[PDB]
């Protein structure tokens, strides 16, 4: 049993250059998150822009865990469906269409 | 156990005739050399990878270890091999000719092998069969001792033998006896080399992240030592040296309690704040890293069909030196009557930088001028 | 922001409509280093991030992420007066970015809030209008099914959609929220 992958059901590939999924479902808390393409895109720009590190899987580990540990703060307060959110260094924002009973984030920005 | 050796001297003076006296003995006098294959293919501060080094090589076995000796066929391949760590060496052998004495090149291979670091050398005299006198080896062992003492080493611990290559490869004995106290001279005076995971720890910071409700880590491979949770660290680099403790450290695959060198981890600290933390500090143990921001150093020049310059520089030349995980733009200071650094020759520089970065002696760096490596160096000695 | 050429490189641009983000357009398939963006609208309500390479002013992607029903309005029909100018895929003066080269992901990105949205909706065609100002220039063409508009102010301001048939309305406005 890992530490955070475990609660990560991968849907796509890994991102050129990052083992983070273009696309996944986060089990957190119970919660079942799908993750839209673009907040795995910004999350891969963050790890690639500062360069190649070659040891990007750690990064990538820890980038999910903060953002799990952002996504249960966003369910600590109650979840604004479209809007912006206030949770700390982060912006999230979810949707839940009729076909999904699983709610999915937009969003993802790590300022 | 694999020990790493290397030979300087002259080229003509017979060095490679020397190495295949030794595997021929040695492989008659005791078992054939074992095929194992312990090292690497490189070096540190990968961004200096890619020289197209040459680096001869050769293999031999004694009943106690195996040894990897390493020779390079010129110039300038020696200092690319000194300059960057590519075929790292516990030890050198030093080989001089009876007839002619060392020659200035070896001189200043010499004081380039001190300067890099290399622990200990021990010297063969070869073709002492062609002198029939004593007085005159006497006389060359003491100024090769002189001139080891010269440039710090200690001439006069020196291990010094007086052998001929040729003869002994020909099967006459008394000679195969002193390419054997050779051997064992390789086995009792060179120690066994420091293991990495013995020195102290230290991690380079590559990203920097923030959890909430957990804190702040740290992503980085560790160079040197072993971190454990709890333990006090040291971060040291762009800003004054601050102190954090290890509240955990995670892998990509499980979290373990302790970091070994070589290894890819996250590393968990305590009060640290995500922007006091920055790409170019390292990790270390508390005191066993310095900041500094001026060294003495000797660099290699990439020639116009290894990457580098098609025009030499000045002066004036203000480069970017990249250390482990970033670039520091730094101002050079060249010996006195040096007007320019063409492409491809080496050179002694005093290097100061922008800003402070944790260095020690030894350690290797690349210098780029818009993100191409155009050389590399080592830091020969750290300053105020 | 700055908008100073085009350029003439044929390349197939997809454009695709997603139930959950509304719309997004991919000129180029960018590996060779991540873009930079620009983001504008309400930061809370409606944000339109817009991508450019740093390397040079070549765009990306330039999608809006989440808007407002109350920010739209809905017509009977287009104004599709257009003056064709030179098509292509325009550039940015990344001078915006002064250090770039800090990497730090804070002083990458520059995003004036204080300037809205609006969004022109019909079953022909959409329309994107920017800043509540009446400028109006040049109107560039990307596609004959994607064209866009700059201002008098150096400043890109309206963008506008065609050939869409009201099958993937369907999914924008399952999308709107």
């Amino acid at each position: 049993t890992g530490t955070v992958f475990d609660s990560i059901k991968a849907t796509q590939p890994a991102i050129p250059g990052t083992s983070i999924p273009k696309s996944f479902e986060l089990h957190v808390n119970g919660q079942t998150v799908w993750v839209n393409p673009n907040a795995t895109k910004h999350m891969g720009e963050y790890l690639t822009r500062n360069g190649l590190s070659h040891s990007t899987a750690e990064g990538s580990q820890a980038m999910l865990t903060s953002l799990q540990s952002a996504v249960k703060d966003a369910f600590s307060q109650g979840l604004k469906f479209n809007e912006k959110m206030q949770v700390g260094r982060w912006e999230l924002v979810f949707s839940q269409r009729s076909s999904d009973p699983y709610p999915v984030l937009k969003h993802a920005l790590y300022k | 156990p694999h020990v790493n050796v290397g030979t300087i001297g002259h080229v003509d003076h017979g060095k490679t005739t020397l190495t295949a006296a030794i595997t021929t003995v040695l492989a008659k006098t005791y078992g054939g050399a074992a095929r194992a294959f312990d090292q690497i293919d490189n070096a540190p501060e990968e961004k200096a990878r890619g020289i197209t080094i040459n680096t001869s090589h050769v293999e031999y076995d004694t009943p106690t270890r195996h040894y990897a000796h390493v020779d390079c066929p010129g110039h300038a391949d020696y200092v690319k091999n000194m300059i960057t760590g590519a075929a790292q060496m516990d030890g050198a052998i030093l080989v001089v000719a009876a007839t002619d004495g060392p020659m200035p090149q070896t001189r200043e291979h010499i004081l380039l092998g001190r300067q890099v670091g290399v622990p200990y050398i021990i010297v063969f005299l070869n073709k002492c069969d062609m002198v029939d006198d004593e007085e005159l080896l006497e006389l060359v062992e003491m100024e090769v001792r002189e001139l080891l003492s010269q440039y710090d080493f200690p001439g006069d611990d020196t291990p010094i033998v007086r052998g001929s290559a040729l003869k002994a490869l020909e099967g006459d004995a008394e000679w195969e006896a002193k390419i054997l106290e050779l051997a064992g001279f390789l086995d009792s005076y060179i120690p066994e080399p420091e293991r990495a995971i013995d020195k102290p720890f230290l991690l380079p910071i590559e990203d920097v992240f923030s959890i909430s409700g957990r804190g702040t880590v740290v992503t980085g491979r560790v160079e040197r030592g072993i971190i454990k949770v709890g333990e006090e660290v040291e971060i040291v680099g762009i800003k004054e040296t601050q102190k954090s403790t290890c509240t955990g450290v995670e892998m990509f695959r499980k979290l373990l309690d302790e970091g070994r060198a070589g290894e890819n981890v996250g590393v968990l600290l305590r009060g640290i704040k995500r922007e006091e933390i920055e790409r170019g500090q390292v990790l270390a143990k508390p005191g066993t890293i310095k900041p500094h921001t001026k060294f003495e150093s000797e660099v290699y020049i990439l020639s116009k069909d290894e990457g580098g310059r098609h025009t030499p520089f000045f002066k004036g030349y203000r480069p970017q030196f990249y250390f482990r995980t970033t670039d520091v733009t730094g101002t050079i200071e060249l010996p006195e009557g040096v007007e320019m650094v063409m492409p491809g020759d080496n050179i002694k520089m005093v290097v100061t930088l922008i800003h402070p970065i944790a260095m020690d002696d030894g350690l290797r760096f690349a210098i780029r001028e818009g993100g191409r490596t155009v050389g590399a160096g080592v830091v020969a000695k750290v300053l105020s | 922001l700055t908008v100073d050429s085009v350029i003439n490189e044929p390349r197939s641009v997809a454009i695709t409509i997603d139930g959950y983000i509304p719309v997004d357009i991919k000129i180029i398939d960018s590996k060779k280093l991540p873009p930079l963006y620009w983001r504008g609208g309400d930061g809370k309500k409606n944000l339109l991030e817009l991508a450019v390479l740093p390397e040079n002013g070549f765009l990306s992607s330039i999608t809006l992420v989440m808007i407002a029903s109350d920010s739209i309005h809905k017509t009977d029909s287009l104004s599709v007066s257009l003056p064709s100018s030179e098509c292509g895929v325009p550039v940015v003066n990344t001078k915006l970015w002064s250090h770039s080269e800090s990497d730090d992901f804070s002083r990458r990105f520059v995003d004036d809030f204080s300037l809205d949205i609006e969004v022109i909706i019909s079953s022909e065609s959409m329309l994107l209008t920017i800043g509540e100002n009446k400028k109006v220039t040049s109107w560039i063409k990307c596609s004959d099914n994607f064209y866009l508009g700059i201002d008098a102010g150096r400043n890109v301001v309206h963008l506008y959609l065609d050939k869409l048939t009201p099958s993937e309305v369907e999914s924008f406005f399952e999308a709107v929220g």
